């Protein structure tokens, strides 16, 4: 959709822990994806469209 | 077949007392995270961060119970709405393939302590402690709940009952 809030990973408008499982479902897999984009990913932690 | 369950170590409370809920997930298999939404009573109750001695901010983690202790990248996320009297926590094991790699499940057990400080005399009617449910950001959810296995999966909210918390008492 048109807004794509920082961190809304499966585009439904609400930053939740479907997204950060998201990350988390790539980790191991700045060029990686790990815990220091938790860290960001935490500061719009529960932010809503 | 699973459920998340709560319980609380006294239901009559004195102003200035603290009460603990705990939180448990029960046969969630392979369980690898959870998010809550917890809606409290603001005249009555305040959340109490046990570990700092202290009122909660908006970015408080409550205790750990025993899940999610594993070294598998165990991260936290908190975001509350207190002056609304809304909780909203949860804690992942964010490297899901070493944790499924571990053979090692979880499925059973707590997952998280909430303590409230009693800071107005509990009506004589009794209240109920907290409620699970949808804040703004869990609108996809069922009775403000969230819990997912270790291929990070959402864990289907048919597969589990949330029970709510029961009431407390004025001592
Ligand atoms: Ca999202
Ligand atoms: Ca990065």
């Amino acid at each position: 959709m048109f807004v794509k809030l920082k961190g809304d990973l499966n585009g439904d408008g609400v930053i939740n822990m479907a997204d950060v499982m998201i990350l988390a479902q790539s980790f191991g897999k700045d060029g990686v994806i790990n815990s220091d984009d938790a860290i960001i990913l935490a500061q719009y932690f529960g932010k809503t469209k | 077949s699973g459920s998340v369950l709560t319980a609380i170590d006294n239901d009559k409370v004195a102003v200035g007392d603290k009460v603990t809920l705990t939180i448990n997930v029960d046969k969630i298999t392979n369980f690898s995270g959870y998010q809550f939404n917890i809606k409290y009573n603001t005249t009555y109750l305040q959340p109490w961060d046990t570990i700092a001695d202290e009122a909660y901010t908006d970015s408080t983690m409550p205790d750990y119970g025993t899940l999610l202790q594993g070294r598998f990248n165990a991260t936290d996320m908190s975001k509350h709405n207190l002056s609304q009297g809304v909780l909203n926590f949860g804690r992942l094991y964010m490297n899901l393939s070493a944790y499924r790699a571990s053979g090692k499940p979880e499925s059973t057990g707590a997952v998280a302590k909430v303590t409230f400080k009693v800071i107005k005399e509990i009506p004589a009617e009794g209240i109920k402690l907290a409620t699970f449910e949808n804040g703004s950001s869990m609108n996809n959810a069922v009775d403000g709940t969230m819990l997912f296995d270790w291929d990070g999966n959402m864990y289907s909210s048919s597969a589990y009952k949330v029970v709510q918390p029961g009431l407390i008492y004025p001592k």
